[PDB]
C-alpha cells in the first residue's frame, strides 16, 4: 500500500509501490484526489520493481506526478442481493439514483469472477416469445440462451431492444439486469427509466425488479471497460440462487472500443484495425460469465453496433460465435423505411429446430429464406433488365419476397414519438400462420403496398377490404 | 528424494505473459511451474517460449490474475506434454489432459509430447481406405481417406460444425478413434457438442480437447498440439476399441480460425513483430506442423492413420484471406460451404463446383468410385447449363431434361442432420437415380422417396444391402449378381408405391 | 457397460479420497507432531545435506 | 553477492539462525539470507541459492501423493 | 571456432563466437544435441561483436541458452555426385530414405554458388527437345529455361514429369533433379516416389535416373528456403559434368513463402504484402543457375501455386519474371480421356517466334491455336441452335478442331505398363510435319477415335489402312 505515481498517459496510470507489497493483476488502487472523493483504478499489469500499470475508469486529467495511491488488497467489489433491485449503479457499484448509499451489510462480490466450468453449463432452451414477427419467425428469441442484434448506425436498434423490454420484461418471472456498457445516456438511460417506472405489474412497477448498471459513452475507457463486468457480477447472485433473469447488455461493442482505448493506452501492440491483441480473451471472459446454469438461468439480450457498415469487423466477427440466436440490421433495409431492419437471411438462431419450435414453424422459415434467396439471387437480373424476363415461377416467387420483405415490418408501441402507426403484438402461433397463408397463394392479389408496418395476415385482409 | 531445480523470479506479468528472469538451463519449450503459494493452493503451468538474454518470456496456461512479480517458477525437466492413451476416451480434457468434464482423474501410463516432428517423408503411404462421412455430397463428390487432411471452409454459420458432428457420430463401428478438438469456442457450444455426442453413443470412442474462449489464449494455443498428439499416439501404439485394436484416429479442430487468433495474441503480447493482418510471420509454418502430422502411415511403421478436419470460418466468404488461403494451401482438400446454398434449401451445403478433393477417387471404395463418376459429370454440366436454365425457355427437350436430372440429384444430395447414411444405401440411391430409375419421380418429393427406399431396403430386402455392402471392393460393382436384386428391389419400390 | 464403467470410475474416485484423506491424516502423524516435539535440529542438518 | 532464501514451518532458536547463516557461507561469500517461516508449508527442505534451490520434506509427502495416484 | 547461444526466439538463434572466430555470412553453426546428432543452423546475420544470427533448420524446442556452436567455415556442404542419384536427401543433404549415409569419399560442395557469367551464356535461345508432341508444338521449352505447371491433382502432371524424366535420360544423358520445395508430405513424398519407382524404361526405374531433395511444409522455414539451393547443387555438378539436367522445382511459391517467413523472423520489415525485402534478389539467386552455358544446361519445369487466384500477387509476379513458358494443364482436357491435358491455349512460351524454332514452326503452330483460338466459341451456337442443321465452313473447322485437340494425345512411355500400350517418342520435326499435314488436309476422310491415341500422323495412316 501507500505508492506513489510515476507517469499519467491518457487514463492509464503507472504507480510505483514498495517491493515487497506490489498490488496482485486486478487489485483496485485509489487516489485521494483530495475534496474528499477518490479514484479507483484497476491495475493491470506488473512492471518490476513495484511497478503497476492501472486503468483509472475516471477523469484523470486534474492530478499531477509523484500522488499518493492507496491499494485496498481487493479487486472491484460491487453490492448484491435484493438490496440492488431498483438501483441505479456505476461501474464501481456506487448508487447514483436519490436513493441512499448501500449499506455496509449487503454483500459485496468481486467484478473478476471465473466464468461457470464445463459441468455447470445448462444446454436446455426453448423459444421465448416476444410478439416481432421477424424476431420470432427468423430468429426465434431464445429462453436461457445468449441472442444478439448487430445494427449500423441508422437502423433501430435501440428501438428492437425498448420494444423487446416493454414486450417481455412486465411478464419476467424473475428480477432483470440492465446494461448500457457503451450508449446514448438520452435512450439507452433516462428513458428507459420513464419506460420502465411507467409500466406496472400488481402495484410493483417493472423497475422495481430491475438492476441497471450504466457506464455511459460520456464515462472514460475504463468505466465502459468494466461496467459489463459489474452488470454480471450483479445478475450472477441471482442466477446462483434460482431466479430468472433477464439480461439486456447493450453495445458490447463499446466494450471492445474501451478495451482498445485502453490496450493503446497501455502500449501493447496493435492487432487488425488498432484492436487490442486480446480481444478474443476479453470477450471469452466477459461473455461466458453469461450463460445459464444448473442453478438459474440468464436470457440474455445483447446489442452490437458494427464500425461503419462493416461485419467483418474484429469486435462483431469475435461476437458472432458466442451467441446462440443471431439478428442482422442492415442498412439498405433502414433505408427503405422497414423499420425492423433485420435480414431474414443473414440472421440465424439455434433454436430453430423442429424438435424445439415446431415442425410447422421450422417449414415456414425455412421457406420464408429459400424465398428471398431466390431474390437475392436475382437481384441483379432484375435490377439491371427487369421482372418481364424471369420464368413465371420465378417471377411469381419474386412478388412474394417483395411482400414478404414489406410484411416482416411490424409497428412498435416505443415508435409512437415519431410515428404515429399504433404498435402491434403478433404472437409468434399468428406470425407462423400469417406466413404459411402468405405462402400458400393466399395474399398474391394483393398488393404489395398493403403488407407495410401491419399486424397479422387478418389485418392485412382486413386493409385490403377497407380499400376494397 | 531431494532434487535441485533451477527457479527464477516473475519480474513482469501482464496478459497472461510473464518474464520468469533467471532460468538459465531451461529448454525452449519448458512447463514452468509457478508452484502453489499463499492464496493458491494449485500449480499454474507455463510455455517457456521466448528465450531471450536475462530474460524467459514465457506464456501461461491458466489465470494469471494469481501470478504475482517476485514469484518462484521452478522449471520441469519435461517439454510440454500431454496424456494419451487408452483412458483418453470418452473423456472431454482441456489441452493440459486434465479433466474438465468432473467424472474423475484421467488415467493413463504414457504421455506424448505435442509440438512433434512430422511422422516421415518415406513412412506414409497412398491414401486408400475411405472415411465414412456419411454425408451422400461429401461420399460422392469430394471424398475423404484416411490419412488426408480435409479442410471445411466456409462462412460464420453454414453447418461446418454440423458436417464435423456428422463425421464424428458416422464412425460408430468404421474402428476410427474421433477426437474434436474445440478451440476458442464457448463453453455452451462444447456443451452442446458433448451433449450430441453422448445422444447418439458417439461418447465411447470419442475424445474432447477444449480449450474454451475464456480460458487463457496459450491453452487455445496449444489447443490442437494437444489432441493431436493424442491422434499420434493412436495411430502409432493403438487403442483398445470395442475389443479390436484400433489404429486409425480422426481429429477435428473445431475452429483453426480462433487458433490462429490465439498465436497472434500470444505473439504479439511477446512484442514479436507482426506480419500480415497482423498475424505474426509463421503462421504458415505453425498450422503446417499442425497438419502435416496427419498422415497414413506405412505397413512397416505400423499402418496407422490420423485423418484431420480442420474448420474456418471466412469472414463475408473471403477466400482469399490471410488463414483460409495458408490452410488451403496446406490441405489435401477444401469443403466450401456457402450460406446462399444454404438458404436455398441444400441442407449440407457443399458448393461442389469449387469444392476438391486431391486424393479424389483413391479415396472412395470401388462401388463409389464406379457409381459417382456419372453423378460429377452430371452435376457439373448441371451447373454449367445453369446459366441457360435460369433464362433460355426455349431449350430442347434434352436440356430440360437434363436440367431436370441435375436438380434430381441436387435434391438427392439434400441430407437432413444426424441422420448419415451408410456407404450400402448411399451406393443404392446413387445406383438407382443415375440409372434413369428417378426420372418419373418429381422433384420436390426426392427426398421424401430416397427416405421411403432406404425403409424399404432396411425392412423389406435387407440381404441386398448386405450383399452390397459385402462386395463393395471389387474391381467391377456392378456385376449382374449386384446388377439383380437391386434393379428389382428398385422396381419393386417403384411398382408398390406411387 | 455403462454400469461396469460407472461402477470402475467410483472405484477410482473411492481410491482418490483414500489417497487424499491418508495425506490430511498424514498431517496428524507427523504435522501435528511438529507442535512440540516435530522441532528437531537434525532436520535443519538435512536442509543443509546437499 | 549471491541472494540465498531459506524457509521452515518451525521457528528455530536465534541461534538456530545463525547455525543456519555459517553454514552457507562456507560456499561464495557473504549471502544476504533471507528469512521466512511458511505456514502453509508445514515442511519443505528450502534451501534456494542463487537460481538453485533444494526442497524435499513435505515434497516427499506429494510424490507419495504420486505414487500413489 | 565454438560460440554460446544467447537468445532462441523460435526458429531463430543468437549465437556469440570470439572476436576473431566469427562466422560467415552463409556458414552453418551445426549446434550438437545431447542425443547423439547435430542440429544445423544456417547464419544469415553478423551483427554486434562476435554475434551472429542464424536460421534454425530445425525445431529448436530442446536447445537451452549455454549451448556450444561448432562453426564448420564452409556454408551447407551437401553431397554432390554419382553416388547421389536414385535417393532422396533433405535440405542438409543428409538421405533421408531408407538406405544408408553418403560415404565420406563422396566430394561435398557449398550450397551457395555463382550463377555462370555471362559471357559464359548462349547468344542464342535454343528449343529443348522433350518429344511430347503439345508440349514441343505450342509451348516449347528452352535449354536451360524455365517453364510452370498451373493445375492441381488428377491432371496426371506427375505423369508428365515421370515421361519427361524418361525422354531426357533416353534420347540424352538426361540426369533429372527434384526439388519439393514445401509440398504436401503425402503428394510430394509416396505418391511421387512409388509412382517413379514402379514406373519403369528400358528395365530401369524412373526413380533411379532423378536425384529428389524434400524440404517439407513441416520443416522450418529455412529448410524450405534452401532445399531449392540444394537441388540446384546437386543439378549443377552433372552440368558441370556436361551432361544435360532437368530439375523439377515443386510449388517455388512455397520458396517465396519462406523466404518471407525467415526475413519475418530475421526482424527484417515487411515488404508489399508482407513479403521479405530481398524478393527480387532471392529469386535472382536460385532461378539465374538455372541457365544453358556452352558445357551444359539445366532445364527446368517448376509448379507454381498461386494464392487463391491473384496474379497481381508479388510472389508469383516474381515468380514469372524468371519464366519462358508456361504450361496449363486443365482439368477438363483431363477428363475427356486425353491423357496430357495440356490446354492448346492458355499454354504459351517465348520460344514461339521464328528466329529460333524456325518459320514453318512458328506457322504451323499458328494454324493451330487459331481454330482453336475462339475456344472452339461455336459450341455455344450449336448449343442454342442444334447446330442450326447446317453451319458451312464452321462444320469444317470444327472436325479439324476436334481432331487436333484428339491429336495432342501421346502414348507415356511410363505408362505403358499401365494402359497397355507402347510409348512413342515424337521429335519436333516429325510434330511440325504431322500438323502442317494435318492443316492441309491430310487428316480428313479419316474419322475420330483414330487420332486419339497416337504417335505421328504417319502413325494414324498406317492405323487407317489398317
Ligand atoms: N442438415 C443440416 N446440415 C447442416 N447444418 C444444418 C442442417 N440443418 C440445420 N443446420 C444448421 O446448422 C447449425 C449447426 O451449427 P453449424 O454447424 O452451422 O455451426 P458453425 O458453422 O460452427 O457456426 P458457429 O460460428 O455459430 O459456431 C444448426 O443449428 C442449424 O442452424
Ligand atoms: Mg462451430
Amino acid at each position: 500500500a501507500k505508492g506513489v505515481i510515476q507517469e499519467i498517459i491518457g487514463v492509464v496510470i503507472r504507480a510505483k509501490f514498495p517491493e515487497d507489497e506490489v498490488p496482485e493483476i486486478y487489485n483496485a488502487i485509489e487516489i485521494p484526489l483530495g475534496n474528499g472523493d477518490r479514484l479507483v483504478c484497476e491495475v493491470q499489469q506488473q512492471l518490476g520493481n513495484g511497478v503497476v500499470k492501472a486503468v483509472a475508469m475516471g477523469s484523470t486529467d486534474g492530478l499531477r506526478r509523484g500522488l499518493e495511491v492507496i491499494d485496498t488488497g481487493r479487486p472491484i467489489a460491487v453490492p448484491v442481493g435484493p438490496a440492488t433491485l431498483g438501483r441505479v449503479f456505476n461501474v464501481l457499484g456506487d448508487p447514483i439514483d436519490g436513493m441512499g448509499p448501500i449499506g455496509p451489510e449487503v454483500e459485496r462480490r468481486p467484478i473478476h469472477r471465473d466464468p461457470p466450468s464445463f459441468e455447470e453449463q445448462n444446454t436446455q432452451a426453448q423459444i421465448f416469445e416476444t410478439g416481432i414477427k421477424v424476431i420470432d419467425l427468423i430468429a426465434p428469441f431464445t429462453r436461457g440462451g445468449k441472442t444478439a442484434i448487430f445494427g449500423g448506425a441508422g437502423v433501430g436498434k435501440t428501438v428492437v431492444i425498448q420494444e423487446l423490454i416493454a414486450n417481455i420484461a412486465k411478464e419476467q418471472s424473475g428480477f432483470s439486469v440492465f446494461a448500457g456498457v457503451g450508449e446514448r445516456s438520452r435512450e439507452g438511460n433516462d428513458l428507459i427509466h420513464e419506460m420502465k417506472e411507467a409500466r406496472i405489474d400488481e402495484n410493483t412497477t417493472v423497475f422495481d425488479k430491475t438492476v441497471m448498471v450504466f457506464g455511459q459513452m460520456n464515462e472514460p475507457p475504463g468505466a465502459r471497460l468494466r461496467v459489463g463486468l459489474t452488470a454480471l457480477t450483479m445478475a450472477e447472485y441471482f442466477r446462483d440462487e434460482g431466479r430468472d433473469i433477464l439480461l439486456f447488455i447493450d453495445n458490447i461493442f463499446r466494450f471492445v472500443q474501451a478495451g482498445s482505448e485502453v490496450s493503446s493506452l497501455l502500449g501493447r501492440m496493435p492487432s487488425q484495425v488498432g484492436y487490442q491483441p486480446t480481444l478474443g480473451t476479453e470477450m471469452g471472459e466477459l461473455q461466458e460469465r453469461i450463460t445459464s446454469t444448473k442453478r438459474g438461468s440468464i436470457t440474455s439480450m445483447q446489442a452490437v453496433y458494427v464500425p461503419a457498415d462493416d461485419y467483418t469487423d474484429p469486435a462483431p466477427a469475435t461476437v458472432f460465435s458466442h451467441l446462440d440466436a443471431t439478428i442482422s440490421l442492415e442498412r439498405s433495409i433502414a433505408e427503405r423505411a422497414i423499420f425492423p431492419a433485420v435480414d431474414p437471411l443473414a440472421s440465424t438462431s439455434r433454436i430453430l429446430d423442429p424438435n424445439i419450435v415446431g415442425e410447422e414453424h421450422y417449414r415456414v422459415a425455412q421457406e420464408v429464406k429459400r424465398v428471398l434467396q431466390r431474390y437475392k439471387d436475382l437481384k441483379d437480373i432484375i435490377a439491371i433488365l427487369g421482372m418481364e424476363e424471369l420464368s413465371d415461377e420465378d417471377k411469381l416467387t419474386v412478388q412474394r419476397a417483395r411482400k414478404i420483405e414489406l410484411f416482416f415490418s411490424q409497428p412498435f408501441t416505443v415508435a409512437q414519438q415519431f410515428t404515429g402507426r399504433p404498435g402491434k403484438y403478433v404472437p409468434v402461433k399468428k406470425t407462423v400462420e400469417s406466413f404459411a397463408r402468405l405462402l400458400n397463394g393466399e395474399g398474391d392479389h394483393i398488393p404489395e403496398s398493403f403488407f407495410y408496418m401491419q399486424g397479422d395476415f387478418d389485418d392485412v385482409l382486413a386493409a385490403y377490404e377497407a380499400s376494397q | 528424494q531431494p532434487r535441485q531445480v533451477n527457479v527464477g523470479t516473475v519480474i513482469a506479468v501482464g496478459d497472461g505473459v510473464a518474464r520468469l528472469s533467471g532460468l538459465d538451463q531451461v529448454v525452449a519449450s519448458e512447463i514452468v511451474e509457478f508452484p502453489p503459494k499463499a492464496g493458491r493452493n494449485e500449480s499454474i503451468y507455463g510455455i517457456a517460449l521466448n528465450l531471450e538474454q536475462d530474460s524467459v518470456a514465457a506464456i501461461i496456461l491458466g489465470d494469471d490474475e494469481t501470478i504475482e512479480e517476485g514469484d518462484m517458477v521452478t522449471s520441469t525437466g519435461r517439454v510440454i506434454s500431454v496424456p494419451v492413451g487408452q483412458g483418453l476416451l470418452g473423456r472431454v480434457v482441456n489441452p493440459l489432459g486434465q479433466p474438465i468434464d468432473g467424472k474423475g482423474p484421467i488415467v493413463y501410463e504414457k504421455t506424448r509430447p505435442i509440438e512433434r516432428i512430422a511422422p516421415g517423408v518415406i513412412t506414409r503411404k497412398s491414401v486408400d481406405t475411405p472415411v465414412q462421412t456419411g454425408i451422400i455430397a461429401i461420399d460422392a463428390l469430394i471424398p475423404i481417406g484416411r490419412g488426408q487432411r480435409e479442410l471445411i471452409i466456409g462462412d460464420r454459420q453454414t453447418g461446418k460444425t454440423a458436417v464435423a458432428i456428422d463425421t464424428i457420430l458416422n464412425q460408430k463401428g468404421q474402428g476410427m478413434v474421433c477426437i474434436y478438438v474445440a478451440i476458442g469456442q464457448r463453453r455452451a457450444q462444447v456443451a452442446q457438442v458433448v451433449g450430441t455426442l453422448e445422444r447418439f453413443g458417439a461418447m465411447e470412442y470419442t475424445i474432447v480437447v477444449s480449450a474454451t474462449a475464456s480460458e487463457s489464449a496459450a491453452l487455445q494455443y496449444i489447443a490442437p498440439y494437444a489432441g493431436c498428439a493424442m491422434g499420434e499416439e493412436i495411430m502409432e501404439n493403438g487403442v483398445m476399441l470395442n475389443g479390436q485394436l484400433v489404429k486409425d484416429a480422426l481429429i477435428v479442430y473445431d475452429d483453426l480460425s480462433k487458433h490462429a487468433v490465439a498465436y497472434r495474441q500470444v505473439s504479439l503480447l511477446l512484442r514479436r513483430p507482426p506480419g500480415r493482418e497482423a498475424y505474426p510471420g509463421d503462421v504458415f509454418y505453425l498450422h503446417s506442423r499442425l497438419l502435416e502430422r496427419a498422415a497414413r502411415l506405412n505397413e512397416e511403421y505400423g499402418g496407422g492413420s490420423l485423418t484431420a478436419l480442420p474448420v474456418i470460418e471466412t469472414q463475408a466468404n473471403d477466400v482469399s484471406a490471410y488463414i483460409p488461403t495458408n490452410v488451403i494451401s496446406i490441405t489435401d482438400g477444401q469443403i466450401y460451404l456457402e450460406s446462399d446454398l444454404f438458404n436455398a434449401g441444400q441442407r449440407p451445403a457443399l458448393n461442389v463446383g469449387i469444392s476438391v478433393s486431391r486424393v479424389g477417387g483413391a479415396a472412395q471404395t470401388r462401388a463409389m468410385r464406379a457409381v459417382a463418376g456419372k453423378l460429377k459429370g452430371e452435376l457439373a454440366q448441371f451447373r454449367d447449363l445453369a446459366a441457360f436454365a435460369q433464362f433460355a425457355s426455349d431449350l430442347d427437350a434434352t436440356t430440360k431434361a437434363q436440367i431436370e436430372r441435375g436438380q434430381r440429384l441436387q435434391e438427392l444430395l439434400k441430407q437432413p442432420q444426424y441422420q448419415p447414411l451408410p456407404v450400402e444405401d448411399q451406393v443404392a440411391v446413387l445406383y438407382a437415380a443415375t440409372n434413369n430409375y428417378l426420372d418419373d419421380v418429381p422433384v420436390p418429393l426426392i427426398t421424401k422417396w430416397r427416405d421411403d427406399f432406404l425403409a424399404f431396403l432396411r425392412t423389406a430386402h435387407p440381404e441386398v444391402r448386405k450383399l452390397i455392402y459385402d462386395n463393395r471392393l471389387d474391381r467391377k460393382f456392378p456385376t449382374p449378381e449386384v446388377k439383380e436384386a437391386l434393379e428389382a428391389a428398385i422396381k419393386e419400390f417403384k411398382a408398390t408405391s406411387n | 457397460a455403462q454400469a461396469e464403467q460407472e461402477r470402475i470410475r467410483m472405484l477410482s474416485e473411492a481410491k482418490s479420497q483414500i489417497a487424499d484423506l491418508v495425506t490430511l491424516t498424514a498431517s496428524r502423524v507427523l504435522g501435528a507432531e511438529l507442535q512440540a516435539r516435530g522441532h528437531d535440529a537434525l532436520i535443519a542438518e538435512s536442509l543443509a545435506a546437499l | 553477492a549471491v541472494d540465498a532464501s531459506v524457509t521452515s514451518a518451525i521457528e528455530l532458536s536465534a541461534e538456530q539462525k545463525e547455525r543456519i547463516t555459517r553454514e552457507l557461507q562456507q560456499r561464495y561469500g557473504d549471502v544476504h539470507v533471507t528469512y521466512h517461516v511458511d505456514p502453509t508449508l508445514i515442511g519443505g527442505l528450502i534451501i534456494r541459492v542463487g537460481d538453485q534451490v533444494l526442497d524435499n520434506s513435505l515434497r516427499a509427502r506429494l510424490s507419495a501423493i504420486q505414487r500413489v495416484l
